[PDB]
């Protein structure tokens, strides 16, 4: 119907941002990290081709755990 | 919560997985970890900054994760001025360090509340000059109480303009332009809201936030998350990819660094969401001054766009995004011009195959949809 019918404006006269090749980009939790499966996940090659298709991004590792994770040289 | 440990071997692994994949690791260290006078204590931040310098390990760091919930998750108040001081340090030791010239990123502060601006406010000017951008949060809903309705409502994809506008009051005042990036974002907290978070439905919120991020001056949106136990995953635990990583590749293949502006004429025009980039001419498809345009139709009917003079005339390409039935917006898979998106097999992705339209068509966005369009031949100068 007419009504459904809509016109756009567009303003095309100069860049008003220019965000990073990075703009769509990616978290892991933190908490991923206490998962025991941790090592079998980030190893799958599924996963791999996935986040491929995703580059380029930053992978941002961080939450809520970031203020309660200790690394320790020795465990593991 | 309470402290976990994690090896080398755990580093090893997110490392190994962010290079095969291409993708820049960001990580994020402990903030809590504090001295007697409440100084930020670096020595386990030393212990990793050393191990990641011996293993050539290429990264960027954060401190802290939500600095004004210190007090409800941990009893430990740290203040803005502090948080500075501490990022200074942090600062000094990447400088001292093979990571001289890695990026550093903060305060990773949740969305504007009553007073959230006055950490943030105290915090770059203190430690303003050491970070590289300013990373703040953003949901939309409670996972708890979020519904279908909640996901469809511009209203609540409205919201996220206030705060974006409230960010860079702070950000203006403080540390004029300083790029601001969403360092954490998705639909809803408390893990996501089942059903919603990891269907099409989730792709209203996620589209509508890259294009008001985009068109406000936010430079980065890190989306919560790639993987996890959380619904709004964009890959679940079968490493299945959900609508919004179809949608997330489709946007990437298809719309530029350049960012324009689209308009809908009329008094109000809340349901019919509209944003223009410059195309992506990596595409051997499109070239040089080509546009992306990209629409939300949360209306219950068709819409139907008029490309304004002097683009009404030209060949445009649809990639339109619906569910695969029988579920709807509630579904977790997608077809492209009515073509279901699936990988091919583990190791390959599908082609994303346009919809060429005829010459002078309006722009057809069926109810409850979102599409990119891509004006060839626009020969916008802007775009080079
Ligand atoms: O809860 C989560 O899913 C994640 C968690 O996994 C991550 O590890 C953690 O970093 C996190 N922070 C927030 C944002 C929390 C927040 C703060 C302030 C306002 C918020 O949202 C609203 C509050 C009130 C009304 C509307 C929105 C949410 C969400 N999340
Ligand atoms: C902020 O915290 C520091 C360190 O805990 C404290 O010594 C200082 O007085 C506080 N400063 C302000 C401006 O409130
Ligand atoms: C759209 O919404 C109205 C309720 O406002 C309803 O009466 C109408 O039938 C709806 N149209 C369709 C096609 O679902």
């Amino acid at each position: 119907a007419a009504q459904d019918v809509v016109d756009l404006d567009f303003f095309t006269q100069e860049p008003l941002h220019l965000v990073s090749p990075s703009f769509l980009s990616v978290t892991i939790d933190a908490n991923l990290a206490t998962d025991p499966r941790f090592l079998i996940l980030l190893g799958s090659p599924k996963l791999r081709t996935l986040a491929r298709g995703l580059s380029p991004a930053y992978l941002r590792f961080g939450g809520t755990k970031t203020d309660f994770l200790i690394f320790d040289p020795k465990k593991e | 919560f309470k402290n976990s440990t994690y090896s080398r071997s755990s580093v090893d692994v997110l490392y190994t997985f962010a290079n095969c994949s291409g993708l820049d690791l960001i990580f994020g260290l402990n903030a809590l970890l504090r001295t007697a006078d409440l100084q930020w204590n670096s020595s386990n931040a030393q212990l990793l900054l050393d191990y990641c310098s011996s293993k050539g390990y290429n990264i960027s760091w954060e401190l802290g994760n939500e600095p004004n919930s210190f007090l409800k998750k941990a009893d430990i108040f740290i203040n803005g001025s502090q948080l500075g001081e501490d990022f200074i340090q942090l600062h000094k030791l990447l400088r001292k360090s093979t990571f001289k010239n890695a990026k550093l990123y903060g305060p990773d502060v949740g969305q504007p509340r009553r007073k959230t601006a006055k950490m943030l406010k105290s915090f770059l000017k203190a430690g303003g000059e050491v970070i590289d951008s300013v990373t703040w949060h953003h949901y939309y809903l409670n996972g708890r109480t979020a519904t279908r309705e909640d996901f469809l409502n511009p209203d609540v994809l409205d919201i996220f303009i206030s705060s974006v506008q409230k960010v860079f009051q702070v950000v203006e005042s403080t540390r004029p332009g300083k790029k601001v990036w969403l360092g954490e974002t998705s639909s809803a907290y408390g893990g996501g809201a089942p059903l919603l978070s990891d269907t099409f439905a989730a792709g209203f919120m996620w589209l509508d936030k890259l294009g008001l991020s985009a068109r406000m001056g936010i430079e980065v949106v890190m989306r919560q998350v790639f993987f996890g136990a959380g619904n709004y995953h964009l890959v679940d635990e079968n490493f299945d990819p959900l609508p919004d990583y179809w949608l997330s590749l489709l946007f990437k293949k298809l719309v530029g660094t350049k960012v324009l502006m689209a308009s809908v004429q009329g008094s109000k025009r809340r349901k019919l969401r509209v944003y223009l980039h410059c195309t992506n001419t990596d595409n051997p498809r499109y070239k040089e001054g080509d546009l992306t345009l990209y629409a939300i139709n949360l209306h219950n009917v068709t819409k139907y766009l008029r490309l304004p003079y002097p683009f009404s005339n030209k060949q445009v390409d649809k990639y339109l995004l619906r569910p695969l039935g029988p579920h709807g917006l509630l579904s977790k898979s997608v077809q492209l011009n009515g073509l279901t998106l699936k990988m091919v097999d583990d190791q390959t992705l599908p082609p994303l195959m346009e919809k060429p339209l005829r010459p002078g068509s309006s722009l057809g966005l069926p109810a409850f949809s979102y599409s990119f369009f891509v004006i060839r031949n626009a020969k916008v100068a802007a775009c080079i």
